[PDB]
């Protein structure tokens, strides 16, 4: 049971339906989870680097002493925890004895690159807030809305047997709740080859001789990532669309292209950022997935059921030490859509 | 309840019932028979899935 | 205008050409319908209240009135709906009401009693005068005097006896006996003894509890002096379909004319 | 112009309101004064969809819409190019809809039957009012009501449903789709019973209510009866629209998540079976 | 206020009638006749005897096959755990095969068990069919309830079978599950443009909400003449009464025409089982014809346009 | 049990045994179908074609 | 139990339970296909095949 009254926004034109009911309650109460810690004082550029004062010190050596310590310990405000310094820290602070050491390392280099590179077309789309240790983290080492392959795409298929629900049809916020296909999240944030044009085209609207669409599971697998979308970002399908006409871009609200790219972007995060750490963790972790596998980014990682992350706060001016290099050839249609030049590895 | 048949009703009822049920019976044995003979419905110890003697070029449904 | 192949061209695709033909199927379907709607009380008549003869073709044929429908019965009987007879009783009907007006379309207003006029709400329909049987030949509609094998329920109140009110409340009669419907299994009329006995249908009846813990029958319908004016049975354990509906028809004139506001309005 | 039986039934009185002035019959239909009115709200109103036909330039039935104003406007009046005509249609189809439903009472009485019928319709009033009314209040706005338009009010369905993410889990939908398909079920059974036992075989006699009867209870074990049927067929379409009711009365207003999200907040965590 | 017809305040129960003769009646019919005096409210007490017939036998058993399979799959799905089928159960569902597979029947856990579902659900239900129109003839009935039967059986052929086996995928096919089979509404009606952009989507919809009308308003009429006897609908055709006569006269008066005892039965039966038919039709065209019933309805001048957003969101992909 | 007929009514046994057995084929066949080493429409190999020993189904075999 | 039928009604017992055989056949016929070890049309080896000693049921065997 919910109640009015409701933050509206009304996403299209008048008596379409197309708004998003916002409950304030809910935002009110979700306040610890979707604000982000108050910002340490900016710290200066000037002073020796940090690669000069510390033994290993790579991903952080072009920083300063003061914006290295700033960093740090910002980082151990967003993914520490309460385990603080010796979250990622053994005795030696130079040894990458713990996984989360150089995980972290990886992940200093993704928030950069992600600061750098997806800024222009999804990070900074109301605000100049891009994304920091936080806005995945929430202050805990797993991100509560980081997700695990779901324990049927894994698990040896009983093929002549019973009980095989083809990874839907079962309970998952991976679907919002829907019995929609649960390895949506695989197929479009981390594959490249899934179809979310789902919609029929043809040719005057009719299957044309020439007329090749997606399978009806197509069409499942994309509503199902769609209702991830909506869960994640605590709006309907009206905050992106007429869903009246899905495959018409003219008729969605701005929120989709930005929602696409934010697409891409999840899958530049879990191929070339989050995947590659298999490597770093340990074999038998128990972080890792009941696949296991490495927790990936998804829509809800950074909007934990929030329009936008941390209430697009702003970080890239208020961290630069995050913010990195723009990528020379990067390219937000290379990653699956133009190609897949920018999707290391595949 | 009774169905009212007579004794020679329910005979001639009960001659072709027998017919009908024992002929599709024995059809039936000697088509499973055949089927056993081309393909045996149960597998032994081994198993006869085709991943645990097939090679590995050999695609398996399972 | 694109050529769609295998699927049309320009908008003559096979979307709108199943659309044409399945609105030319439901055309034909609501024709078909009409001309069923039209197996009563067509061919149409025009009102005899006007200052100008009928025209020589008359409404209602757009759907053309069909053929008339042949129903065999049970009782060996071959009827012909419309069925004549019931024409002949509307041709004939004596009205005891004139128009208001004129024109056609407008109201009649009885002459005298609205009660026994049979006008309007009075108005009934000419129905079997045999009195109608299950399909076992027993007596379809029977008072529970005659079929003993017919109780009213545990959990429900057996008015027989019980006070029948009128309108204003007072005291119509009591329930002599309740008569069922075999094949329907409900109380069909309630044979209500005034101080003779009428018939009371059961719609026109409602069973209340009296916080006396006493049940009576309420008869919004007609006042408790009307009740001396139910059309009776002919043979007192037995009711034509006739009978039926000349009762359900007093009662229904009650619910207009019983006193003389129920026929105005809130505002005139 | 008139049915065979019809002039024996066409007396004076019945009104609610009219009088012997409004009591009359323009060729089969009677008109009272609710018939005035019904006819005055449904041709202004027809004649606001033209006006916006011809504002909007969209001179087709299908493309055409009223919509409500924008959520901005709140309960205000709109200008009737943002609305304004949206909100005088629904004061005229309230009226139309109210005003057919009274002239069905004066009919109602004219005959002597019970209201049954105006009440049923006055259910499906009581959910276009609520939809009209109880949604604005509920959201704060005639903008949150659905537009007039053949096809667009599917487009504002498609979207108010779709702002729950998943519109058929929505338990309201869920029980009033029962009821819809219960209620074309339950018709398509009566109409079929009804044409089966007037309408047998050729050479057969029309059969009984004991052969309809016999015929359900061989059937399905349960026959609900000449009564039942009627009692049970008004019961499930005002049933479902009293759901339609709840459905569009709680979806927004109610619950601003998915409704799956809706079933998974209490249903898989009932202790009996969340553990 | 008057008696509404409503509820039957007072019942009446004669002797427990078997049931009119049928040929195997007095064996086929079976069950001791239960009064429930809840049901006696509103219709017949009577509960019982059913007809134990062949066609209705084995189709019940079929669909208890059917079900047993469906929950034996849920079990399996969740572990055999009744507690998570339970818990799951609007989720749970006899996935179909997916699309790899075209119209091949696959191993039971790639969509086999729904084809084998499909196949013992279809059989069931053509043999409850089978039942409707035997059970209609024994007693000297039209088949029209058969027949009614027969156009929501075809529509659920059209979507199980029929329609599938034309797009040539079995993954059009509708899932056996509570959520999963309007998961499948979604997903038809949205990968085929809009239903609500289908005329005959909107044609269905319009013979369902005027199913609901007719049957509302012809329930009401029934209720409301039911003062005059017209609940007894078979009398009111075959003798035309004052209460049928002032059904039609009221809808006449209201609408301008009327319908009969019989045709009210006739516009009720044929907008009833309109909904599964012109269903039928529009479904199929959605996936053989029809790719989109958004751009067929732009091309058409159904689909309407709304006024041009302010910065539209452009397709990254060009 | 020719003494059924008195008690069971054989044209419902005989045509209900006929629709349960159309339903049991078609269960039967499925199943057979849904089976890779019984689906002669895909014709899968056998494994005792990639055997070098008869399996067996009661033989005590032991890898 | 041959006074049975003078108070319950072999009709209706014989029809049900030969209604519920074929259900609990199927039943019976699913959960066999469910399980690995006993699903046929899988073909899946027993694990007695692999192990070197008889696994017994009641043999209160030990690691
Ligand atoms: C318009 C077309 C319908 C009416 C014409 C017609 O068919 O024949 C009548 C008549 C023929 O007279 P006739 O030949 O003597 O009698 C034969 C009749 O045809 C037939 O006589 P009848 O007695 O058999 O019937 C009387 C008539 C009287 O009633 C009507 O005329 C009302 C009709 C309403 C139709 C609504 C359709 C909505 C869609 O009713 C009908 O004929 C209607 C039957 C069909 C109804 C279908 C309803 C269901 C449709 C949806 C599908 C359902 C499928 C279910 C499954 C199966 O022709 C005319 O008079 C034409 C007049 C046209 C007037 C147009 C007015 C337009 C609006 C004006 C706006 C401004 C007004 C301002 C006024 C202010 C001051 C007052
Ligand atoms: C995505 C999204 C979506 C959706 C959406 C949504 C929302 C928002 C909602 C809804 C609804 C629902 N629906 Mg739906 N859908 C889906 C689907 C579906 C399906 C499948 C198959 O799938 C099915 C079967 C279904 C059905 C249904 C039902 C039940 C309901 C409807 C009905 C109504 O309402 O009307 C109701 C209505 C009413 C009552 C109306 C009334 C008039 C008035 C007075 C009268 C007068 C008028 C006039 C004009 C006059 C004329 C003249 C002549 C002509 C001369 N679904 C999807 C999913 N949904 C509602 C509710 O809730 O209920 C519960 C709401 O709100
Ligand atoms: C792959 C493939 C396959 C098949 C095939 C087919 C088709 C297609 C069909 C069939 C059938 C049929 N089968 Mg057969 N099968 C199969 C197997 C089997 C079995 C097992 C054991 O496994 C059985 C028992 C059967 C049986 C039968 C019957 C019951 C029916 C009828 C016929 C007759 O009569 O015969 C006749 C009869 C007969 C053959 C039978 C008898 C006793 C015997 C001596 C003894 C018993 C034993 C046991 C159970 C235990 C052992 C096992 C273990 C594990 C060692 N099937 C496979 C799996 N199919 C049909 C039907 O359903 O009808 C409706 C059809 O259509
Ligand atoms: C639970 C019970 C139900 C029930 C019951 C029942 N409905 C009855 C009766 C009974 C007992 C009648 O007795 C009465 C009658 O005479 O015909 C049989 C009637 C009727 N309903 C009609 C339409 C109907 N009803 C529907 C639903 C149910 N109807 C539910 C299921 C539905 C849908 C969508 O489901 C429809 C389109 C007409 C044909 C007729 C009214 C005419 C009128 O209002 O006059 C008035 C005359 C006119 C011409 C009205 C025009 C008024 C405005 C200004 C015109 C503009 C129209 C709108 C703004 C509406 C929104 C447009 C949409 C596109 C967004
Ligand atoms: C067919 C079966 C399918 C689905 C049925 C699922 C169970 C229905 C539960 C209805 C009540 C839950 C809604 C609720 O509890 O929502 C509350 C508000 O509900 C409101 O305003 C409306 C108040 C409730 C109205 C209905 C009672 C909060
Ligand atoms: C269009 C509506 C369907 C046509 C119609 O209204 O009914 C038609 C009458 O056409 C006619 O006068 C013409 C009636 C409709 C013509 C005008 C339609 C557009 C205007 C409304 C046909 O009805 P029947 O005479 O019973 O048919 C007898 C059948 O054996 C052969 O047809
Ligand atoms: C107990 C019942 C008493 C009778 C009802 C009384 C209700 C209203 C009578 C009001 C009298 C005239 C007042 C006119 C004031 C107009 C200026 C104005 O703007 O006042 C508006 C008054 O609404 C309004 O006239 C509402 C009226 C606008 C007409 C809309 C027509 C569409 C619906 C027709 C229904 C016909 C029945 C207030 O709305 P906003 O504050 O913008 O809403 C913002 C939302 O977030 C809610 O907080
Ligand atoms: C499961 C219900 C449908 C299957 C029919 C089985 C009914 C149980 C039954 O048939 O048991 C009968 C007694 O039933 C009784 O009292 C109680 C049963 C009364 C009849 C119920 C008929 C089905 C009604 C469904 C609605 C046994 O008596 P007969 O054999 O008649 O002699
Ligand atoms: C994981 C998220 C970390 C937390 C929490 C803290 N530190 Fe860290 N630290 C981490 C990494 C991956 C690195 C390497 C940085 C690089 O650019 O490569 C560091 C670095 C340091 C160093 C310098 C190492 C050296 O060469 O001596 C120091 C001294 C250090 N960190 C201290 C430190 C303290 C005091 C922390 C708690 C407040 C702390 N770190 C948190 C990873 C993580
Ligand atoms: C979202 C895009 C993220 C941002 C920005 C950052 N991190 Fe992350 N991190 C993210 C995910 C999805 C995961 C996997 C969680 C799982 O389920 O396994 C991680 C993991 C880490 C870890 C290891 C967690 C552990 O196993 O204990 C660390 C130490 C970590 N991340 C650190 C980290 C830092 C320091 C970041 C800012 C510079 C940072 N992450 C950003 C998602 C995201
Ligand atoms: C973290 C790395 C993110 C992931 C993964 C996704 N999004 Fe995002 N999104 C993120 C930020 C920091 C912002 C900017 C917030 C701001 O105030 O500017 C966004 C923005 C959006 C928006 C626009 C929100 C608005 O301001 O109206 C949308 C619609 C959006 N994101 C959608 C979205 C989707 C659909 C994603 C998954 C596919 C997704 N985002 C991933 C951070 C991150
Ligand atoms: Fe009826």
């Amino acid at each position: 049971c919910e109640r009015p009254p409701f933050e509206q926004e009304q996403t299209g034109p008048r008596g379409t339906g197309m708004y998003v009911l916002d409950n304030p309650r809910i935002l009110e109460s979700r306040l610890d989870l979707h604000t982000a810690p108050e910002a340490r004082p900016m710290a200066s550029e000037d002073g020796e680097r940090a690669g000069d004062v510390h033994e290993n010190v790579q991903v952080l050596a072009d920083l300063s002493d003061e914006q290295f310590w700033r960093i740090k310990e910002e980082m151990t405000d967003w993914v520490a925890g309460d385990e603080g310094c010796t979250y990622c820290h053994t005795d030696d602070l130079a040894s990458d004895e713990k996984y989360q050491y150089r995980v972290s390392r990886d992940m200093i280099e993704m928030t950069r690159y992600l600061n750098a590179n997806w800024a222009d077309t999804h990070l900074t789309h109301s605000n100049e807030a891009g994304v920091t240790c936080y806005t995945c983290h929430r202050g805990e080492p797993i991100p509560p809305a980081s997700w695990h392959s779901e324990e049927e795409s894994g698990e040896t298929r009983f093929m002549t047997g019973m009980g095989d629900l083809q990874l839907q049809n079962k309970i998952s916020s991976k679907t919002a709740y829907t019995a929609f296909p649960r390895d949506a999240l695989d197929t479009f944030l981390v594959g490249h080859e899934g179809e979310l044009s789902i919609v029929g085209e043809g040719e005057g609207g009719l299957r044309t001789a020439t007329t090749e669409g997606v399978s009806l599971r197509e069409a499942y697998e994309a509503v199902g990532l769609m209702m991830h979308l909506s869960y994640s970002l605590d709006a309907g399908c009206t905050l992106c669309h007429n869903v009246s006409r899905w495959a018409s871009w003219e008729d969605s609200p701005k929120e989709r292209e930005t929602a696409w790219h934010g697409i891409r972007m999840a899958r530049d995060i879990n191929v070339n950022w989050i995947n590659p750490l298999i490597d770093e963790y340990p074999e038998d972790a128990d972080v890792l997935g009941p696949t296991g596998d490495v927790g990936k980014v998804s829509c809800q990682t950074c909007h934990n059921k929030e329009r936008r992350p941390l209430y697009g706060e702003e970080f890239l001016e208020l961290y630069p030490e995050l913010v990195g290099e723009p990528d020379p050839d990067f390219d937000y249609l290379q990653f699956g859509d133009l190609g897949t030049d920018l999707l290391k590895g595949v | 309840i009774r169905t009212g048949l007579t004794d020679e009703e329910c005979q001639e009822i009960h001659e072709m019932n027998m017919l009908g049920m024992h002929a599709y019976w024995s059809i039936g044995l000697i088509a499973n028979a055949l089927a056993y003979a081309w393909r045996p419905f149960h597998q032994g110890r081994a198993g006869n899935r085709l991943e645990d003697h097939a090679p590995d070029y050999v695609r398996s449904a399972l | 205008m694109e050529a769609f192949y295998p699927m049309g061209i320009a908008r003559f695709d096979w979307g709108i050409w199943a659309v044409i033909f399945f609105f030319v199927f439901l055309a034909g379907l609501i024709v078909y319908c009409r001309r069923e709607d039209k197996r009563e009380g067509y061919p149409l008549i025009s009102d005899p209240n006007d200052k100008y003869g009928a025209p020589r073709l008359v409404s209602g044929t757009i759907p053309r009135v069909p053929k008339p429908k042949t129903f065999l019965l049970r009782d060996g009987r071959t009827i012909q709906v419309p069925r004549q007879e019931k024409v002949e009783w509307d041709r004939n009907y004596k009205l005891e009401a004139q128009p208001t007006a004129p024109w056609p379309g407008s109201p009649l207003e009885p002459i005298g009693n609205p009660m026994k006029a049979a006008i309007g709400p009075g108005a009934y329909a000419k129905r079997e005068d045999k009195p109608e049987l299950t399909w076992h030949n027993k007596q379809k509609i029977v008072p529970m005097r005659i079929a003993t094998e017919y109780y009213v329920v545990e959990d429900d109140p057996d008015l027989r006896g019980a006070p029948v009110v009128g309108l204003c409340g007072g005291q119509g009669g009591r329930v002599r006996d309740i008569w069922v419907d075999r094949s329907e299994c409900r109380i069909m009329y309630y044979e209500v003894e005034i101080s003779d006995s009428v018939l009371l249908p059961q719609c026109f009846a409602r069973e209340t509890r009296r916080m006396d813990g006493v049940w009576e029958i309420r008869v919004n319908s007609i006042t408790a002096e009307q009740f001396r004016d139910v059309p009776r049975l002919s043979n007192p354990d037995q009711i034509t379909p006739q009978e039926e509906d000349m009762v359900c028809a007093y009662y229904g004139a009650g619910t207009l004319y019983a006193v003389p506001g129920r026929t105005e309005p809130f505002l005139p | 112009a008139m049915l065979d039986f019809e002039r024996k039934y066409r007396v004076r009185g019945g009104t609610l309101l009219g009088g012997d002035l409004f009591d009359f019959w323009v060729g089969p239909f009677y008109v009272g004064f609710f018939g005035v009115t019904a006819i005055f709200c449904a041709v202004f109103g027809f004649l606001m969809i033209g006006l916006k036909a011809a504002i909007s330039e969209t001179w087709s039935i299908f493309q055409l819409v009223l919509a409500p104003p924008n959520l901005e406007n709140g309960f205000a009046l709109a200008p009737l190019d943002e609305g304004g005509l949206w909100q005088i249609v629904t004061a005229c189809a309230i009226g139309a809809f109210v005003s057919w439903a009274l002239r069905e009472v004066e009919i109602s009485r004219k005959l002597g039957i019970g209201y049954h019928i105006p009440f049923a319709f006055g259910v499906a009033i009581s959910f276009f009012v609520l939809a009209q009314l109880g949604r604005p209040l509920l959201l704060g706005g005639w903008g949150h009501a659905f537009p007039y338009g053949i096809i667009a009010h599917l487009d504002w369905v498609n979207n108010v449903g779709y702002q729950n993410l998943h519109y058929h889990y929505h338990w309201a939908h869920m029980l009033g789709c029962s009821l819809f398909f219960a209620t074309s079920f339950a018709l398509a059974l009566h109409g079929g019973l009804i044409l089966s036992v007037t309408n047998p075989k050729k050479g057969e006699v029309v059969k009984t209510a004991e052969h309809e009867n016999t015929f359900f209870r061989d059937f399905v074990g349960y026959s609900i009866g000449s009564l039942g049927i009627h009692r049970l067929g008004l019961a499930l379409a005002l049933s479902t629209s009293i759901s339609c009711i709840f459905g569009i009365l709680t979806t927004g207003p109610f619950w601003s998540r998915g409704w799956p999200e809706w079933w998974y907040t209490w249903w898989p965590q009932i202790p009996i079976w969340n553990w | 206020a008057e008696y509404q017809n409503v509820f039957t305040r007072v019942q009446v129960r004669g002797p427990a009638e078997q049931g009119l003769e049928v040929p195997g009646g007095s064996w086929n019919r079976v069950g001791r006749p239960r009064f429930s005096y809840l049901l006696g409210k509103i219709g017949d007490a009577q509960v019982g005897p059913i007809y134990l017939g062949a066609t209705g036998v084995v189709a019940s058993l079929g669909f208890l096959i059917f079900c047993l399979m469906v929950g034996f799959n849920w079990l399996a799905a969740v572990d055999w755990s009744v507690r998570e089928v339970f818990r799951q159960f609007w989720w749970l569902a006899v996935e179909v095969p997916p699309p790899e597979y075209g119209l091949r029947i696959p191993p039971f856990n790639d969509g086999g068990w729904f084809l084998w579902g499909l196949a013992i659900c279809s059989l069931s239900l053509l043999m409850w069919w089978a039942r409707t129109y035997i059970r209609a003839r024994a007693l000297g009935l039209g088949t029209h309830v058969a027949w009614a039967f027969a156009a929501a059986l075809w529509f659920y052929f059209i979507i199980t079978i029929i329609r599938p086996v034309a797009i040539g995928s079995w993954d059009e096919s509708l899932p056996i599950g509570m959520f999963a089979h309007l998961d499948w509404l979604v997903a038809i009606s949205e990968r085929y443009g809009n239903f609500y952009y289908n005329p005959f989507h909107m044609l269905s919809i319009a013979f369902c909400f005027g199913s609901a009308l007719l049957f509302a308003a012809h329930g009401a009429t029934i209720l409301a003449t039911g003062r005059y006897n017209s609940e007894r609908e078979i009398e009111q055709i075959t003798d035309r009464g004052t209460g049928s006569e002032r059904a039609a006269l009221f809808w006449r008066w209201t609408m301008g025409f009327n319908a009969t005892m019989e045709s009210i039965h006739r516009w009720g039966y044929w907008m009833a089982i309109l909904v599964p038919l012109v269903a039928s039709i529009g479904l199929f065209l959605s996936g053989t014809v029809i790719e989109s019933w958004y751009e067929w309805g732009l091309k058409h001048n159904l689909v309407p346009i709304y006024e041009e957003l302010s910065d539209p969101a452009r397709n990254p992909a060009a | 049990m020719w003494k059924l007929w008195k008690f069971v009514d054989f044209r419902m046994t005989a045509v209900g045994f006929h629709l349960f057995f159309a339903l049991l084929a078609f269960a039967v066949h499925f199943a057979c179908i849904s089976s890779e080493r019984f689906n002669w429409l895909e014709g899968a190999p056998a494994a005792e074609y990639y055997m070098d020993e008869d399996p067996g189904i009661w033989k005590r075999t032991s890898y």
